[PDB]
């Protein structure tokens, strides 16, 4: 236990700022980090408490952040009575008995500007919200029970009331040897609490009785799965609502209702030689018919519901919406098709999958508040597709596409190529898309309005690393959006390694903020140093994944 | 020159395994569990009296939810989701094969109805697993391969 | 008023009470 080498960086934000460790062993298990970090534009020392222990409910990590004073808090807020910043972090995760589960995810914050204006080591600028998580869950091999507490802290100043759970209440049984049937049932009673006042509360109470019935060859499979949803809905506060909206939300909701499916998923092979002999191809078509009945949910306020993006193994699902709240009604088909190239080793080096969704009626829910670009209804409104290609041992590539009927447009679409020796020596590039349309669509008003979020997402990314002499690191990243012509991040890093010492210098430009008067986006530049102690243990390694992680848009490997 | 499946997805002389994993009450062990019920395989007990009999030993579980695409304010719009699953054959006279399974999902954030987006990122967690399952039956006969190559 | 357990799809309020 002692000091560490302080280390320094040059901030926009901060301007010269640096950081003085000491470390403690508390016994072991338990170590703690106490520093200071001094910045020189809020004129302060942060004191940073990171403690970490290892007991038997678990691994975890606390982390305290405590800034007495702030001169730029006191500028661009002059009314408020102390400036003090502060960030409490809590990570708990651990099976006990292997039967016991708890996990913590604890994030609160003074001030929802915080991220913006201090380092990105549990939290990011990039989030919206700060997340409040306890569970703890019981689970033996045919039983699981879950009580958990799901608190939200919203950072954008549009609407701050977000729904709470408190608690939530899952249960989990299954049975899989009822003659031919395997049976299941999942019970779930949830309150809802929302931070404002005039805001309606409620109480869910849902049983989902579950058989199905699967058969299976050697060439093909079936599933018929039958299915109940009983909900319960108590309602309260639902006065100010009322007083405002057309529709009526009722203070007691009861609604029971079916759903079947039939799953169908079919198998052929080929001896592919005109590639290579030994290589084989197979085609695996899948069909899926789903019925559910319309019930009408205007009488229901979304708590919890969000609408799902639909990807291929997306297209298979008996869920239109997340959540319980907006069940949609479904009398559709699920066509899709995978074909599948294996090597002479059996190892699959190539898929290409497409699929679509037929709908027989329309997928209505009693409220229709998402817009359209069109009046499509039925039909063959959702097409999906995926890609994944194995080139070599060194390269490899990836694609989606979603397309959208309603949307008369491409929703979503996504690409990576990668070029992979070892660890240390990489390519990539990669691209995103969004279309305006879908975030017209699936993101409320102001989205669609606001010129920041109105244009949609098309951006290009290239990450590099290249060693020199197996001593030096040098590690790229330029992520560019190519709606406004205009750079998202940009990221650089030199690292020298020795064997018992290693110096790292790192840059960053990203995107932080937005600047409602002049309308237009803020950057944020940093340059900084880290020196470590190397030669304690056998970590010889030269730092590159632990620099691909610094920025804001992060390095994941794709083969 | 397209034919039926005549042939098994699990290989002949996996049909009877025994799965062990540092957490058996799992998600990821109940996904396996299930994946190898829906292919007829019968499962042995953990330290069974049945020797010659191959083993699955799954691993560590590495979930990681990032951000891909970020707004003109550089507040996040896509989260990647990362599922990262290592496991083991032990064929007990031979060797032990070591395997992977890598899941890639994808879906918005939205803050005034974030509620409902944690629980889609739940209802997300609740198919990487079944997917990742599908990958190590996937592996299944390459092994097999090895079983002869070797 | 007028509510449904079973495969029978709901209808619109206008009519029903
Ligand atoms: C998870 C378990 C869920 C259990 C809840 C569902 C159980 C099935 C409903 C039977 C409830 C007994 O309730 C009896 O039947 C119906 C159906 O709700 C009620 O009728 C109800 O209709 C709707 C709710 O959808 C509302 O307008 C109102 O709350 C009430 O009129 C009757 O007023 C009552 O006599
Ligand atoms: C078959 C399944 C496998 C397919 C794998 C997926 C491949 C995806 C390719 C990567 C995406 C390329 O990007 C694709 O092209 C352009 C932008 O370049 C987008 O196209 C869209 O924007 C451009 C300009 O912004 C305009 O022509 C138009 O508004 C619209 O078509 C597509 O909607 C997107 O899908
Ligand atoms: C394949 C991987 C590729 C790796 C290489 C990519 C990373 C290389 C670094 C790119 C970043 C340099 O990009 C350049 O940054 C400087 C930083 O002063 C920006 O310059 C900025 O200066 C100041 C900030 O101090 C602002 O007032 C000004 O408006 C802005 O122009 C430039 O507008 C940008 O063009
Ligand atoms: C109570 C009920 O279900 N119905 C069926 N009808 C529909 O229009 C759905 C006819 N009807 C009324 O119009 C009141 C009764």
């Amino acid at each position: 236990s002692g000091f560490l080498i302080p280390n320094a960086k040059y901030t926009t934000t901060n301007y010269f700022e640096f950081y003085l460790p000491y470390y403690w062993n508390i016994a072991p298990n338990m170590d703690a980090t106490i520093t200071p970090h001094y910045m020189h534009r809020r004129g302060n020392i942060m004191w940073e408490n990171e403690f970490r222990y290892l007991s038997q409910a678990g691994a975890g990590l606390m982390e305290l952040d405590y800034l007495p004073s702030d001169k730029v808090y006191e500028d661009e807020h002059p009314n408020d009575d102390s400036s003090r910043r502060w960030l409490f972090y809590w990570n708990h995760s651990g099976v006990m008995d292997q039967v016991w589960r708890f996990n913590v995810d604890y994030t609160k914050v003074s001030d929802p500007s915080y991220f913006n204006d201090f380092d990105n080591k549990y939290g990011s600028s990039t989030d919206g919200y700060a997340t409040q998580k306890f569970s703890v869950g019981y689970a033996v091999q045919n039983f699981n029970a879950t009580v958990s507490t799901k608190q939200f802290q919203v950072f954008s100043e549009q609407n701050t009331s977000s729904y709470s759970a408190e608690p939530q209440l899952d249960v989990n049984y299954y049975q899989n040897d009822v003659g031919p049937f395997d049976t299941r049932i999942y019970g779930q009673a949830v309150h809802f609490v929302n931070t404002r006042d005039d805001m309606p509360e409620a109480t869910r109470v849902h049983l989902e009785p579950t058989i199905n019935l699967p058969l299976s060859n050697n060439w093909g499979s079936i599933n018929t799965e039958a299915k109940f949803l009983a909900t319960h809905y108590q309602q309260t506060n639902l006065d100010w609502y009322n007083s405002r909206n057309t529709t009526k939300l009722d203070e007691s909701v009861n609604r029971v209702m079916p759903q079947f499916k039939v799953d169908g998923k079919m198998v052929f092979e080929r001896d592919m030689e005109m590639l290579a002999p030994g290589y084989t191809q197979t085609l695996e078509p899948r069909a899926q018919y789903l019925y559910v009945p319309y019930r009408d949910q205007s009488d229901i306020y979304n708590y919890d519901s969000s609408l799902l993006q639909s990807d291929y193994s997306g297209l298979f699902r008996d869920r239109t919406y997340g959540g319980l709240d907006r069940i949609a009604s479904a009398n559709q088909v699920t066509t899709g098709v995978t074909s599948r190239i294996y090597d002479d080793a059996a190892v699959e080096r190539f898929n290409i999958s497409v699929g679509q969704i037929y709908y027989f009626t329309e997928s209505r829910t009693g409220d229709d508040n998402i817009t359209w670009e069109n009046d499509d209804k039925t039909g063959s409104l959702v097409w999906a597709g995926d890609t994944y290609w194995r080139i070599s041992e060194r390269w490899g590539l990836r694609g989606g596409i979603q397309y959208d009927t309603r949307l008369d447009n491409v929703a979503t679409s996504n690409s990576s190529i990668e070029y992979r020796r070892d660890e240390d020596r990489l390519v990539q590039l990669n691209y995103h898309y969004a279309s305006p349309e879908y975030i017209q669509a699936t993101l409320p008003k102001y989205y669609s309005t606001a010129e920041q979020y109105k244009n949609g997402i098309s951006q290009v990314g290239a990450v590099a690393s290249r060693p020199i002499a197996d001593r030096w690191s040098i590690v790229g990243a330029y992520y560019y959006d190519t709606n406004a012509n205009k750079q998202a991040d940009s990221m650089l890093g030199v690292q020298y390694s020795s064997c018992c010492y290693a110096i790292r210098v790192g840059y960053e430009r990203k995107l932080n903020g937005w600047d409602n008067d002049k309308q237009h986006a803020v950057y944020d530049n940093a340059i900084g140093f880290n020196i470590e102690l190397r030669g304690l243990s056998s970590n010889y390694g030269l730092g590159t994944q632990e620099m691909l992680r610094s920025n804001i848009l992060p390095y994941q490997n794709t083969l | 020159g397209w034919h039926l499946r005549d042939t098994t997805q699990v290989p002949s002389t996996m049909k009877v395994m025994i799965l062990d994993s540092g957490d058996p009450n799992g998600p990821l062990s109940r996904a396996v569990r299930n994946q190898l019920r829906l292919n007829g395989v019968e499962l042995l007990d953990k330290e069974t009296t049945r020797k010659d009999v191959p083993s699955l030993r799954l691993g560590k579980v590495s979930i990681a939810k990032d951000t891909a695409s970020v707004f003109r304010n550089g507040q996040t719009a896509e989260y990647q989701m990362i599922m990262t699953v290592n496991a083991t054959v032990l064929i007990p006279g031979r060797d032990i094969y070591p395997i992977s399974a890598k899941v890639f999902r994808s879906f918005f954030d939205n803050p005034q109805m974030a509620l409902a987006k944690d629980n889609e990122q739940d209802m997300i967690v609740k198919e990487m697993y079944d997917r990742a399952a599908e990958q190590l039956i996937r592996k299944l006969p390459s092994i097999r391969a090895a079983d002869i190559r070797s | 008023a007028c509510w449904h357990w079973w495969l029978e799809e709901d209808c619109d309020k206008k009519e029903c009470a």
